[PDB]
RNA sequence: AGGGGCGUAGUUCAAUUGGUAGAGCACCGGUCUCCAAAACCGGGUGUUGGGAGUUCGAGUCUCUCCGCCCCUGCCA
RNA sequence: UGGAGAGUUUGAUCCUGGCUCAGGGUGAACGCUGGCGGCGUGCCUAAGACAUGCAAGUCGUGCGGGCCGCGGGGUUUUACUCCGUGGUCAGCGGCGGACGGGUGAGUAACGCGUGGGUGACCUACCCGGAAGAGGGGGACAACCCGGGGAAACUCGGGCUAAUCCCCCAUGUGGACCCGCCCCUUGGGGUGUGUCCAAAGGGCUUUGCCCGCUUCCGGAUGGGCCCGCGUCCCAUCAGCUAGUUGGUGGGGUAAUGGCCCACCAAGGCGACGACGGGUAGCCGGUCUGAGAGGAUGGCCGGCCACAGGGGCACUGAGACACGGGCCCCACUCCUACGGGAGGCAGCAGUUAGGAAUCUUCCGCAAUGGGCGCAAGCCUGACGGAGCGACGCCGCUUGGAGGAAGAAGCCCUUCGGGGUGUAAACUCCUGAACCCGGGACGAAACCCCCGACGAGGGGACUGACGGUACCGGGGUAAUAGCGCCGGCCAACUCCGUGCCAGCAGCCGCGGUAAUACGGAGGGCGCGAGCGUUACCCGGAUUCACUGGGCGUAAAGGGCGUGUAGGCGGCCUGGGGCGUCCCAUGUGAAAGACCACGGCUCAACCGUGGGGGAGCGUGGGAUACGCUCAGGCUAGACG
């Protein structure tokens, strides 16, 4: 009574994000209703998927908040690109800004801008007035505005048709079509990056479960390589030492997965590992596949007010909270002789200090915030401890 | 979900019920022997007594009362029966009890 | 595992002087020909009295050093002493030869018995026929050990096979030098390994 | 019924039976009736089957059934052969 | 992961009048002694939990972290 | 064939006496560190709760059907589809699901250990022997149809087969009542009278093979009973109504107050009843000179339990772990009326905890169930995996190599130390590489001979392309504790009753072998330390093997109950005691000898002990007992 996963169509993370109560959250159980008709078997983000007809989804329904930052910033990281969704009843607020510039901030490609509230206020400039606020303000943090799919229509609609009867077809609702506008207009668009599944394991940790009669389950998007059943791992940063184990399930959705590939949310069972023994910021990789450490050197860029950051510079014995994946950890900044006025737009190398050990890599880039701001960003320099 | 035990349960009540019957009748029958043999009924009492015998060794025959179950309730009543018809009335029929 | 390292640094500090290197142990050099004191920092200063245990200890030591066994080992064969028939002291010292990486250096062979060892270890040795590369196996009386075909032609096999042309072996084994071999004749006695070394005071340490 | 079995015993990977009169449902290596004999199935010594002569009959002429593999131990040590 | 609390000298506690940080127990030197206790002279001994933000200036008002407590979350 | 002591009360001494240490051990855990292999071994806690998958089936050579692929179309074509033959889904019937596997909750008890009893009993399948298997009738499934239901499944009508059920006969024989003889608890024989048997199945068919029936005996396994043995508290002293006995019944395979009427008043207890606490018992295991003490994990035997609790059915056997019924708690489904489950099986989860493993491979071997057999099932088992958890083996190199580099450390500034250590030179070649590559497996079965004995032949390997062998082949890991005494091992600096150390005595207050670092050293090494617990040392609960005037210890003193102890001579008994024979004392373990894995660890074969207790026979000094005698004790 469990049910096997069969690959063929290409894997995509997605995730919907915008202003809070705005649409974002039940688009996504619109999304998913919708898809279940012709395709047979289907405050906390909530990893659910769908399946079109020429791909596989994973997609992430992040709560946000001025609140729930930290929650929301990991799940960016781990998709491919978003939905910004955006109400016809109020516009380009706050949070849906806030959300933009960093969805920025943490990488990720393409957005595909859905209008949701579309079935209220009729408004000949309303409707279209927005397709304007919004490519004024994509561009406004350097996105591709002046080309970016804005579908229009209204979700809470879509999804009270589906609730009537299961199974509804293409466009069979002047509504139950442009969630087949955006659902189908967003396969395209937004391409399938590089997966390299030639480099050693390594998977980050998001959300780490405790599966009655199972054991300690780990979930996060494999960044490298791929794990089946009998492989041998080690559960590297935060802790007295790297624990290892060896893999003994791998699944896709609540479904027993074969191999899980890179760039996959695949959650694993690990052998005897208690769970107080395994939390975020940790990452699954291969045995001697990089180790934890606690002070390096890097290569940081201090962004200006202009760009959210700080508007005063930061003296040496500075304490912000360095972000290297699912994790945030703190850290001191102890440099050269000198570099002390280190004021705003600078390409300084200093070194870090964190209490905590994380599974550092000669490589590997990070991000710096404090006080509610992305003060800085770069890469691992050399390794010291 | 289930197993061929089962077709030992069903097994089970039916001849739960065959020597349930069979014994039941041996009791009946016991009585009705004795509950004569002390009121004189010196020859039917042996007519009964005979065919209570007959039924005991019978169910002796299968899983119901094998061996000495069976050789017991028997002296048992042709002991209590001849220990009532000697309380006044010589034995009839030659029936079972041996003269 | 076995010791591995300074060697004449024990040759020192036991007082007597052992041979562990073979060659040099046998020079002007085996340090006890230069500095007959203890290493380390004092060595040379005034040596107190030493303890009852003490003296045991050393005893002890000094043997098991010779052999260059582990305390593990060396320990069990001393125990195993015990219990078979006959005094101890005798008894232990013979297991003690009948080691093969022993009997090896004993029969030539091996300059040394670290030598000796890695001899064995390697293969280069046999036992009535098959090859025992366990420094620990025990040779009983009446088996012929010969180094391997495979080793006869060694650069070292000779020198060390050489330096036999003459020098006689133990009463209690006989070597063919040409057609390396060697036979346990008879189990050595206290009397015929001239050790430097008290086993009735040994068999002491073994106690309290 | 009673039976003439092998009950295993030396080590992993160095297999020594003992030829035994138990009981059926004992367990394999349990308390069993009499030792009659052994086999050793990798003959690594000169006298890899020895079995009780007189015994083995004995116990075969009062209703010891034995088992398959035993009884070509039993016939190889000459148990049956009349003559 | 998200709420809400707490954190000032060694230690219990002060300035909810935003203008450097003060009180008792305690401790540290000096005289004295072998060294203390006692007596007498003389001393605040502070990562205000860290680091940033406003401010001419912050223990105090904003943030973001750290540790701890408490309430909810959490089956690939 | 076997016994070691030391530190610490004093200014000093001797004694007493407690504390502490060196030893061995462990299903361990914790710290630092960690290379290989073999054999062991791994929930000690919550007998807490558990997703999932598997752990018990098999026989068509017992029987009748459905259904699919095929011989030949019943007729002349697909008609009443006969039957051919191999399949498959259940049903009926049979044997096994009562073994094997798990656990230690309960239990202080005939539960266990041990030795016996049963004239008071059972034992399916397996052997040996005796006599049989002749007639006859009938039912319910399955299947057809009808019906209620979410499901699990259930009701009704009606065919039908058997090794399913029933009636009659045969009575070798057996059971039961009464009489008799032997015998002695209910056993064996006999007579008269009742009552009781059975099934056909496959063939290569007046003969076999597999069954069936009744009886007798053998085996094996068990039930019940009994003597002796089996922890702590007496601040627990009295306990008892089915209680103790009887008579007659019920009950069981069988004794029994096991249960029930009725009668009698008993039964038990300081030789510790009753009650409370703790605990499965044993072979053994650790320790110990021994006597003892501690313990009962893995292996083997016995018992008890299967979510908690009660109960019966079937059956040779269960009051039944993956059977049933009922109540309870908890988990889950529900169409809300009733449904489903029980890992202390294997593996895995979670909780608890200082802490204890893979949802592995294979039935090749051994063992089990069913089968004529082929063969099927087998998380028993054989293996592999994970963990230095343990024991054993192996490696990190070998030989050279300076009146002796550097660096670091000391220094009476000459030098000493690390130190043959390194470097360096030769040399061997753990790993790894290529090639070859098992033992475990010879029987079921087929064939000649009778499917007997004997001979011959074929198939079958999970571990594994592993062990192991050959050839090639690189210098290739080292750590942990300790250095005041006990106890092996010392110097410098820092520190200044601080910081800290500490098993015991004790170290630290400005020259600290005692704190912290360094140099150095000692011990051990893939380990080394720590904590916990057991024995030892502790003759410190003293049987072996102690004590009480003042060290802890003589009762305040009489009188005396139970109990313990008992002068001299002689005889009977022969209980203690001692001796001989004999039965028992499982195996494994331990010990000893020899073998097999290259050794060892592991492992096999053989050998030798042994108290206890049963039986028979014997001894009679001493103890006891009976009897006679004595006067030295005692009393008059
Ligand atoms: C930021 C949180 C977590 C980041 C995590 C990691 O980041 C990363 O390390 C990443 C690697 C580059 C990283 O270091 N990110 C770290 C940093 C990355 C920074 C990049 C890219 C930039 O370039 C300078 C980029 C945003 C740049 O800024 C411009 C925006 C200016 C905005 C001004 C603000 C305006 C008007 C405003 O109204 C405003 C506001 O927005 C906020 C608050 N109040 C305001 O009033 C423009 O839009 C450009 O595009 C990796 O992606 C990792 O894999 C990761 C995802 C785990
Ligand atoms: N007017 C309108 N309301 C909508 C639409 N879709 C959703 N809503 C409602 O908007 C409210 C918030 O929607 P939600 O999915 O919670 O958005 P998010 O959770 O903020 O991403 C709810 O009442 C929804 O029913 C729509 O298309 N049109
Ligand atoms: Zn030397």
């Amino acid at each position: 009574a469990k049910g096997e996963f069969v690959r063929t169509k290409p894997h995509v993370n997605v995730g919907t994000i915008g202003h809070v109560d705005h649409g974002k959250t039940t688009l996504t159980a619109a999304l998913t209703y919708v898809a279940a008709a012709e395709n047979p078997n289907v405050i906390n983000t909530a990893h659910v998927e769908y399946e079109t007809a020429k791909r596989h989804y994973s997609h992430v329904d992040c709560p946000g908040h001025a609140d729930y930052i930290k929650n929301m910033i990991t799940g960016a990281a781990q998709m491919d690109g978003a939905i910004l969704v955006v109400s016809a009843a109020d516009g380009p607020m706050p949070q849906t800004r806030e959300h933009i510039l960093l969805a920025r901030q943490v990488g990720v490609p393409y957005i595909v801008v859905f209008m949701n509230k579309v079935d209220m206020v009729d408004d000949p400039e309303l409707l279209d007035l927005v397709e304007m606020e919004v490519r004024d303000l994509l561009n406004q943090y350097e996105f591709p505005g002046d080309e970016v799919p804005v579908i229009r229509g209204s979700a809470l609609l879509a999804l009270e048709q589906m609730h009537r009867n299961p199974k509804t077809r293409r466009g069979e609702n002047e509504w139950v079509d442009k969630i087949w506008e955006l659902l189908d207009a967003i396969d395209e668009y937004i391409p399938t990056p590089v997966r390299d599944v030639d480099k050693p394991f390594l998977m980050p940790v998001e959300d780490v479960f405790t599966i009655t009669g199972r054991g300690t389950v780990a979930t996060g998007r494999i960044e490298r390589g791929k794990v089946k059943v009998g492989d041998e791992v080690e559960i590297v940063g935060l802790a007295p030492e790297t624990r290892r184990t060896v893999v003994t399930g791998v699944e896709m959705h609540r479904k027993t997965l074969q191999e899980g590939i890179a760039g996959d949310n695949v959650g694993v069972l690990l052998r005897g590992v208690s769970r107080e023994e395994v939390e975020r910021g940790q990452v699954l990789a291969k045995p001697g596949s990089i180790t934890p450490h606690t002070k390096f050197e890097a290569s940081v860029y201090v962004l200006k007010k202009e760009e959210g950051g700080r508007h005063t510079g930061f003296f040496s014995g500075y304490r912000p909270q360095f972000y290297f994946r699912t994790t945030d950890v703190t850290g001191v900044v102890q440099l050269p002789p000198g570099v002390e006025m280190v004021m705003p737009g600078d390409n300084v190398t200093f070194t870090v200090e964190l209490i905590k050990p994380v599974a550092l890599e000669e490589g590997l880039r990070f991000a710096i915030r404090e006080g509610g701001r992305t003060v800085g960003a770069g890469v691992v320099t050399k390794i010291l401890e | 979900r289930n197993l061929s035990a089962l077709k030992r349960h069903r097994q089970s009540l039916k001849r739960r019920l065959r020597n349930k019957a069979k014994k039941s009748a041996i009791k009946t029958l016991s009585k009705k022997a004795i509950q004569l043999a002390q009121e004189g009924k010196a020859e039917e009492a042996l007519k009964i007594m005979r065919k209570a015998e007959s039924l005991i060794d019978k169910a002796a025959k299968g899983s119901t009362l094998h061996k000495n179950a069976a050789a017991r309730r028997k002296s048992r009543l042709m002991r209590k029966v001849r220990q009532l018809l000697e309380a006044a009335g010589a034995p009839l029929i030659g029936g079972g009890l041996s003269a | 595992g076995r010791y591995i390292g300074p060697v004449c640094r024990l040759c020192r500090r036991e007082g007597v002087k052992l041979y562990l290197k073979g060659e040099r142990c046998y020079s002007p050099k085996c340090a006890m020909e230069r500095r007959p004191y203890p290493p380390g920092q004092h060595g040379q200063k005034r040596a107190r009295r030493p303890s009852d245990y003490a003296v045991r200890l050393r005893e002890k030591q000094k043997l098991r050093r010779i052999y260059g066994i582990s305390e593990r080992q060396f320990r069990n064969l001393f125990e195993e002493a015990s219990k078979k028939k006959g005094v101890t002291g005798s008894v232990f010292l013979g297991l003690l030869e009948s080691r093969l990486d022993n009997v090896v250096y004993r029969l030539g062979f091996a300059v040394s018995r670290r030598q000796a060892r890695q001899l064995v270890r390697h293969g280069h040795i046999t036992v009535n026929g098959r090859r025992v590369d366990l420094p620990s196996y025990r040779v009983r009386p009446g088996d012929e050990i010969a180094v391997a075909e495979k080793s006869r032609n060694l650069e070292l096999i000779r020198q060390n096979l050489e330096a036999m042309k003459g020098r006689k072996v133990g009463p209690w084994l006989s070597l063919d030098v040409e057609g390396m071999k060697g036979k346990f004749l008879r189990l050595p006695d206290r009397e015929d390994l001239a050790l430097p070394v008290n086993e009735q005071l040994v068999i002491e340490f073994y106690s309290r | 019924m009673v039976k003439i079995r092998l009950a295993r015993f030396g080590s992993k990977h160095n297999p020594h039976y003992r030829i035994v009169v138990t009981d059926a449902r004992r367990k394999r290596d349990g308390k069993y009736i009499e030792k009659i004999g052994y086999y050793d199935p990798r003959k690594t010594t000169p006298d890899w089957l020895k079995v009780d002569v007189e015994r083995a009959r004995y116990w075969l002429s009062v209703g010891a059934q034995p088992t398959d593999t035993a009884r070509r131990l039993l016939r190889q040590a000459g148990v049956f052969r009349q003559e």
